[PDB]
RNA sequence: GUGGGCCCCUCCUGGUAAGCAGGACGGGCGAGGCGGGACGAUCCGGACGCCGGGCCAGGGUGCGCCGCCGGGGCCGGAACGGCGUCGGCCG
């Protein structure tokens, strides 16, 4: 659901500051309102400019091409019930937004960390030789084969409507 | 009497004006978006951006009811004319009004509407306050008689004034009873729109929010 | 639910009608209410309101106060929605045109022997129902002895006398008397 | 509480400011007052005669009486459902001339001044509360790109 | 044997229910407490002003 | 008429503490129907004339019992212990 936005913003100009500086950031957000809110979060904490004292110049939205599978390495920090920690993750997805959905679901599941708990430092494409995690680099190889990891699911799904039958169906593998 | 003649002559002049203003207003409504497109393109050919105008009007919807409210909150809501849970109003934007509305964000959802939303609201749900009475808005006879002092004679004049936030915004706005909309669809009534809930500033998503309620 | 409490007040009750069992009063009221309805004329409006009052809000007027009030405008018609009494302390009465609900016998004789006129409100409603060259007048609504005791005698800013008989001195010889 | 003498609870408000002890400066007595003027009440803790109660510290009022030594001041005071108009007699060390209508007198003078000075069109003179800001252009030829940093602890 | 001593729980609401009243328009101009010498001078000046006097 | 109140949220005082006792802004029960929290005067929604249609808040959707599927992970209570399993940081 994540979408890619670039946000440009600045401090509101004064007499000591004719033409203040300009700051841009890449934001991964469900939509524009959350994206600008998160931009103001970061530019408040880092450049000491609250929403009240500045203006957003633009929120560009970028669409991305797919059709090929890439490696994304994501460097982040999250918060738990004992402190704050730094983390690296790698995923194989088609676009950066989808890679970031995969990351967020995996954090929600294995760390129980929510969206406003997490700050993204870096997101970058990682070459095949350049990979560093098993569950990713496994699939970065030629001729990868495996038998279907869960073929009972089809049979159960059909049974959901074929409630009664005249034999126990097989599970083709 | 002289009443039938004058009534008919007035109505005829109003109708001529109605067609005139309709076509001109459509022209203007078309031409703004090209203006800002060309401005953005001129910006982009340099290393420059275009920053457009900020919202001058909001549409404001109440989303929480009347049990348990605090005094300052209910005073602010009464002045906003938001007395019932699914009622909606138009509103002007300046520092006084914005600082009043931030106090009651958790009771409200608000944003900036399109000319299509304004048209749908007035044409589907238009009623008028006349001598304290709630009178249906069904023709242009009842807008000329009330708002002619302020140079608003037609439904399209009312729509245009409320969209551009013109010189008679106060009078045009207060001529309308608060809109009585159908019940809303919510995710989390107790959370802000920027946390996935539903109250607060929702930007240009107010149009989808009220489309199903109009 | 709707919030119709803040910024809104309790509605108000006033006399929209006289509660007299007198047919003359009821008929004059309906008639002048019709005239108001059909002409506007806040004169007829105020007269219609005044015919509904409660007889402590309709004090009397004396011929001497009327003569003083109508001096140097003697050509106008005085209109009084109450009784006109007499004042024996005024040796000579001038000529006036007065219209009133009731006249005393001595007042009628003095007015006529001066040379003026005694009109009724049906006379008024026939000759002139909207009050062109009439002057509405009334007496001192706070002339009653009852309204001289309202308040708290004993409080140091009252200026009001107590009600019964008080034969003592405690609190009755000024401040520093308690 | 259990005790409400006249100067109960006055340990800090009646104390004198740091390096501001001693006699008052003489503008306190060379100031000229008039009937109807606005004043603030501020208790100077070194002068004990004609010293108002603690409730009146930090309020604004109007002169009703000019006296030989003290001034008479009217204060609106809320009591339990109504407002009361209280009248007090205060010596000069505890009053200062108030500036609560300074801005209004400035604006009235400026309104008449610009009407006289009119440029042929008469400017809008009503105060206008801050509007939303207009459309404009900003260059972005020199953007700075920032990102969240790593936790350091 | 023992009951409650004090609260002001409902009192601000009771205070607001009829609105917060204002004192009368003429208490701002009451002569009471003004300088008697000033009040004397006032009476003399108006008493001798032919445009202001009400002597018969 | 009332001058025995009580509870919630935040802020406090005595006490080891208490469903203990004493205070504060705002709200509620008292004196508030209906739905939900299995069950409860006060919690979550919503506060009320008699009906017909529609939309839906709060909470939920195996059967009792009105209502569901798709996807990505994992598989009352203290100090202190665990080469259970999945994920990280530093060398
Ligand atoms: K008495
Ligand atoms: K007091
Ligand atoms: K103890
Ligand atoms: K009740
Ligand atoms: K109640
Ligand atoms: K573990
Ligand atoms: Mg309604
Ligand atoms: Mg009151
Ligand atoms: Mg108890
Ligand atoms: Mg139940
Ligand atoms: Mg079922």
């Amino acid at each position: 659901m994540m979408q890619k936005y670039i946000v440009y913003g600045r401090r509101l100009p004064s007499e000591k500051f004719p033409e203040p500086e300009v700051f841009r950031m890449t934001i991964y957000a469900p939509n524009e309102i959350v994206a600008k809110s998160r931009f103001w979060y970061h530019l408040k904490s880092l450049k000491k400019i609250k929403r009240t004292h500045g203006e957003i110049l633009d929120c560009q939205h970028i669409e991305e091409n797919g059709d090929f599978v890439k490696n994304f390495g994501v460097l982040l920090r999250y918060r738990s019930r004992v402190g704050q920690h730094n983390m690296y993750r790698e995923v194989r997805e088609t676009t950066s937004a989808r890679a970031m959905d995969k990351v967020y679901s995996e954090m929600a599941g294995q760390c129980r960390a929510r969206y406003h708990d997490i700050q993204i430092i870096n997101v970058k494409e990682v070459a095949d030789e350049d990979v560093r995690r098993e569950k990713v680099a496994m699939f970065t190889q030629k001729g990868v084969r495996f038998p279907h990891p869960c073929p009972y699911v089809h049979v159960k799904r059909a049974a959901r409507t074929a409630r009664f039958q005249d034999r126990a169906p097989h599970v083709p593998q | 009497a002289e009443r039938a003649t004058e009534k008919e002559k007035r109505a005829a002049l109003v109708k001529d004006h109605a067609v005139k203003s309709a076509q001109v207003y459509a022209r203007y409504y078309i031409d703004l978006v090209e203006s800002e497109k060309k401005a953005r393109e001129n910006a982009l050919k340099n290393n420059q951006l275009y920053v457009p105008d900020e919202p001058k009007v909001y549409l404001v919807v109440r989303i929480r009811g009347i049990v348990g409210v605090a005094p300052k909150v209910r005073t602010i809501l009464s002045l906003l004319r938001l007395r019932q849970i699914n009622n909606a109003v138009f509103m002007r934007c300046n520092k006084a009004t914005l600082n009043a509305l931030r106090i009651v964000d958790h009771y409200v959802t608000y944003g900036e509407p399109t000319v299509e939303t304004i048209r749908n609201l007035i044409y589907k749900r238009g009623f008028a306050k006349v001598n304290g009475q709630r009178i249906p808005i069904v023709d242009n006879n009842l807008i000329d008689e009330q708002l002619s002092k302020h140079n608003i004679l037609c439904a399209e004049d009312l729509v245009h004034e409320i969209f551009t936030c013109g010189s008679s915004f106060k009078e045009a706005n207060n001529f309308l009873w608060p809109f009585q909309l159908n019940s809303a669809a919510l995710k989390d009534k107790r959370n802000n729109f920027a946390e996935g809930g539903d109250f607060g500033y929702r930007g240009k998503y107010i149009n989808e929010f009220v489309a199903r309620m109009i | 639910g709707i919030d119709l409490k803040t910024g809104i007040k309790k509605r108000k009750v006033e006399r929209k009608e006289p509660k007299s069992p007198n047919p003359y009063i009821r008929l004059l009221h309906n008639a002048f209410k019709v005239v108001y309805e059909n002409t506007g004329e806040d004169f007829t409006k105020v007269l219609t309101k005044r015919l509904c009052l409660s007889k402590t809000n309709r004090p009397v007027l004396s011929v001497s106060r009327l003569a003083h009030l109508m001096h140097k405008r003697e050509d106008k018609i005085a209109v009084v929605a109450s009784t006109v009494t007499n004042d024996e302390r005024l040796v000579t009465i001038p000529r006036m045109t007065i219209c009133a609900l009731k006249f005393s016998a001595t007042a009628r004789s003095r007015i006529e022997k001066a040379g003026g006129r005694c009109m009724s409100f049906d006379e008024l409603l026939a000759e002139k129902p909207t009050g062109d060259n009439c002057v509405l007048l009334q007496g001192r609504r706070s002339c009653r002895a009852v309204c001289k005791k309202f308040g708290s005698p004993g409080r140091p800013n009252s200026h009001v006398k107590p009600k019964g008989e008080h034969k003592g001195r405690r609190g009755a010889r000024g401040r520093h008397s308690w | 509480t259990h005790s409400q003498g006249y100067r109960c609870k006055t340990r800090y408000c009646f104390a004198r400011k740091f390096r501001r002890h001693g006699m008052a400066n003489l503008t306190t007595y060379n100031r000229v007052y008039k009937l109807g003027q606005y004043v603030n009440i501020k208790v100077n803790g070194a002068y004990h005669k004609g010293m108002p109660h603690r409730y009146y510290n930090g309020r604004t009022g109007t002169i009703f009486n000019i006296g030989p030594r003290a001034l008479g001041v009217q204060i609106q005071k809320r009591v339990r459902g109504r407002i009361m108009l209280k009248r007090i007699n205060v010596r000069l060390e505890h009053v200062h001339p108030s500036d609560c209508r300074k801005n209004h007198l400035e604006r009235v003078a400026a309104n008449d001044a610009a009407r006289r000075l009119a440029g042929q069109p008469v400017p809008c003179l009503k105060r206008q509360n801050a509007l939303p800001r207009a459309a404009h252009v900003v260059s972005i030829a020199s953007a700075i790109d920032i990102t969240p940093l790593k936790y350091d602890g | 044997a023992k009951l409650k001593n004090h609260t002001s729980k409902n009192q601000n609401r009771k205070d607001h229910r009829n609105g917060i009243k204002k004192p009368k328009k003429s208490a701002y101009t009451s002569h009471k407490g003004m300088c008697p010498k000033y009040l004397r001078n006032l009476r003399r000046s108006r008493a001798n002003d032919p445009r202001q006097s009400l002597r018969p």
